[PDB]
């Protein structure tokens, strides 16, 4: 017998006798919606409690405030930490934070919910980890954006690059022309890039 | 091929930690005490898997008789009971400090066990995802001393699947079966960074 | 020949590991300022990239990017007559953590374009700063500058790394040392020009 | 064949003595702690091998866990904390007396473990060469004496592969991690023989 | 079972079962400077601290000086002893000093880094074990050399025979003529074929 025998090594899966060899257990039928990897359901995009700053959680806490009469300022802001903040309960924060390292593609979404009157211009900034996350409207526009018209396109999906932490800002370009409180709608998902690896578990 | 799910449900948690003493336990088989595997198995709704048990017999101050009782067969109720020797139950005999290992296939009655069960056969009691109970004795007789065996159960789910992912539990549990809850956002300004 | 031309600049004039810097714009020679070979100088440490962080659009580009990812060719000129005598001892030091004269500021770690003069982390040139003597340091890619022999030397020095790109900044990937083995003797002081220029630079 | 790096830094050496009570005692996995394994990894500035330990359990006057936690899993804290059972913390029992025996994979972050480390990431606290900790604790419950189980670890690195050869180191160590030295060249005249 | 089951001989690699069966690693690229066999950066030559009389190890160390108006002296003198004396800090005494046995042979070179205008007759005389090492230069001449003009040729490379210990001179054949003190540069390698066997661990 070579060194470690007999030993019980939990991560040795091995066959084993069954201990009802007999048993025929009822067949196995195919019930629908199968998930055979987990990057099958971070690909459907999930709303992200981005306004943390409401005591209790609550449907409201799902929803971003935007107000009218204000340009220059800032909507929301947010950084990346996959495992504490703002993304710890979120599907992404959820299942990321059972492992340790998260290499991937994100695939970030927001969603108007105005009035089909009101129409706004956000600038969607995006600063990549190590450089310093915008404090004005103008240095996010001078970088890295979409001009996404409420007005117009009430949806827009922005790709972030592959990442293996940066930052993401929102500033009124114009200001929002109200009808004679409004809310924004952010999702997040995984883009199909996104690998995991080292499962790990939170206590 | 770490998210597979053959290896995110299937790693050996140990689902009970009890005692015996030199007397016995029942455990109806439950794999949601655990909230570490609970967590785990609830963003799913249901999930079959053939199980895998590694027994681990301490002593502290010898046999171990590990019985897997199926769904029906009477369980023990005196250490002495006559269903301790009935043929149907299987019992493996194994000493105090190594450890037993056998495996039990799929004793569900449906095509997989169900996690949640939105109606009556009692909301939560369903008699779908009874794997059966195990029983455990020491088999020795008027031992001069009393040596309590702590024994350690680590089941391994084999053969994973998973259906209809359901969204990941954020609270803590009350209550064994039965989603009953008792602020798990925590608050930043939400322009700040 | 002797008219070696990289981009808008233009100068008058051994590979490490045999392993040529390649890819997975900014390839100009720098000069720095010349150093004094006096009769009493102990050595010259030149951290790589970050001799480079203020150098221009080579040093801009280290500063804005993070990750990034260069190569170099070093030529270190020590211009003598053929009356001089002395020979410098030109060595690439992958990974050159220093003991320090408890962990070493950074202030000398990252010393920029003028360096570490060991004549003033230790700088105690007999242990190459680490407890391991100076003699055993001929492993690494060198080549001695003797003015009978010869006055310049070229190291050609790859990207030796084990992340593809790290951030510049934080973490010299190589460092060029030239240490005074022989000391000048003249019928007293001599200058040394060293010109660095950054081939094979990949940013993020 | 004896010169190459697969035979010259792969042998297995005891890279930790300890002595645990009947409590326990952590260690972060540093090969470097040996001066001779750290006299024959500083001629590589970075070395990538498989780890393999085999763990020796002595009594001196009983079952062993050995627990390899990852990198980012919690240490214990107590010896009755929940971090012991962690599913995701592999461990291995075994008898006071025998030896265990496993294998640990690559588990650095870069292409390669950081022997040195030229810049901050603390010049030489680096995550790269991090390989997680080992945890060790005698499973058993109010045993009414104390026995100390001297546990011998035995690491040898397969599968070795070695880049940028050094300096070799001629002055003795000072720190763990740090290149921080307090004439190793003796005098003979120069002339004699 | 058979004798000698259940034992741990620390020098029997064998085949044992993986903690972490799933995780895969970190792909290994490949990083320049590869070493696959200590033979390959013995060749390399490093210099020796050949200059043991001075009190403190320095750069002088490995400076052997050379003196004007010296005729029939010895420059330097050395033993082959690859364990001890001035070659146990060297590379090749530093990996020599890890094995029992050091069959091979060596690649003996010195670098004169005197001014232009200085020239001298130096004679690298080799004795082989079992003879006495010569104590004047013309014992040393009569025997095996090199007559190796320092003014014409500034390195010479001597490839010393197998060995398997042997002394080493050097005399002044004419004297130096100085312009209107001086160092010697020693360097020291190993020739491809030298082998190395049971490696020991020196405490």
């Amino acid at each position: 017998t070579l060194p470690g025998s007999g030993q019980f090594l939990t991560t040795d899966d091995r066959q084993s006798p069954s201990a009802l060899p007999n048993y025929e257990p009822t067949p196995r039928i195919h019930i629908p919606g199968k998930v055979h990897n987990l990057l099958e359901i971070i690909q459907v995009d999930t709303l992200i409690p981005m306004n943390n700053t409401h005591t209790k959680d609550e449907v409201n806490s799902y929803l971003i405030p935007l107000n009218a009469n204000r340009q220059n300022e800032q909507v929301f802001g947010t950084n990346l930490f996959i495992g504490d903040g703002v993304f710890k309960t979120t599907l992404l924060g959820e299942i990321v934070q059972y492992y340790t390292h998260w290499s991937g593609s994100l695939r970030f979404s927001l969603m108007y919910t105005g009035p089909a009157l009101s129409s706004a211009k956000l600038i969607l900034a995006y600063t990549p980890p190590g450089a310093r996350g915008p404090q004005d409207r103008r240095e996010a526009m001078l970088g890295t954006h979409v001009v996404w018209d409420i007005g117009l396109q009430s949806t827009i999906v922005m790709t972030i690059p592959w990442t293996s932490a940066g930052f993401l800002s929102c500033w009124y370009q114009t200001s929002l022309i109200l009808p004679p409180q409004v809310y924004l709608l952010s999702f997040i998902s995984a883009c199909p890039d996104f690998k995991l690896r080292l499962m790990k578990d939170t206590q | 091929s770490e998210t597979d799910v053959e290896c995110f449900l299937g790693r050996a948690a140990c689902v009970h930690v009890t005692e015996i003493q030199n007397l016995f336990n029942d455990w109806k088989i439950n794999l949601s005490s655990l909230v570490q595997l609970r967590k785990k198995l609830e963003l799913f709704t249901y999930v079959r898997f053939d199980s895998e048990y590694t027994i681990l017999a301490t002593a502290s101050q010898l046999v171990v008789q590990a019985m897997y009782v199926p769904p029906g067969a009477p369980n023990p109720k005196e250490w002495d009971d006559y269903t301790w020797q009935s043929a149907s139950n299987p019992s493996v005999f194994f000493k105090v400090g190594d450890t037993s290992r056998f495996s039990v296939p799929y004793v569900g009655l449906a095509s997989a066990y169900n996690c949640f069960y939105d109606g009556y056969s009692q909301y939560g009691i369903t008699v779908l995802n009874h794997m059966g109970s195990m029983a455990f004795r020491i088999v020795n007789e008027h031992d001069e001393h009393k040596t309590l065996v702590k024994i350690r159960v680590y089941h391994r789910a084999k053969h994973v699947e998973a259906w209809i992912p359901r969204a990941p539990r954020a609270l803590p549990y009350t209550s064994i079966g039965r989603t009953n809850y008792p602020p798990v956002i925590k608050k930043r300004d939400i322009k700040s960074y | 020949v002797q008219q070696i031309t990289l981009g808008n600049s233009t100068i008058t004039t051994v590979v490490c590991y045999a392993e040529w810097p390649e890819y997975l714009s900014v390839c100009r020679f720098y000069t720095l300022d010349s150093k004094t070979w006096t009769t009493g100088s102990k050595g010259w440490c030149w951290k790589l990239p970050d001799a480079l962080k203020d150098m221009g659009v080579f040093g801009q580009n280290m500063f804005f990017h993070s990750l990034g990812r260069s190569g170099y060719t070093v030529h270190v000129q020590c211009n003598a007559t053929k009356f001089h005598s002395g020979c410098l001892l030109v060595v690439v030091i992958p990974e050159h953590q220093l003991a320090s004269h408890v962990s070493v500021k950074y202030t000398f770690t990252h010393p920029g374009e003028r360096g570490i003069d060991l004549s003033s982390p230790v700088k105690d040139v007999i242990y190459n700063m680490n407890g391991t003597l100076l003699g055993n340091l001929l492993i690494f890619p060198h080549q001695f500058i003797n003015l009978r022999t010869n006055n310049t030397a070229t190291i050609v020095i790859p990207y030796i790394n084990s992340v593809p790109i790290d951030s510049m900044t934080r973490h010299n990937n190589v460092s060029l040392m030239v240490i005074p083995i022989a000391p000048l003797t003249v019928p007293p002081s001599l200058p040394i020009t060293v010109t660095i220029a950054p081939m094979c630079t990949e940013f993020s």
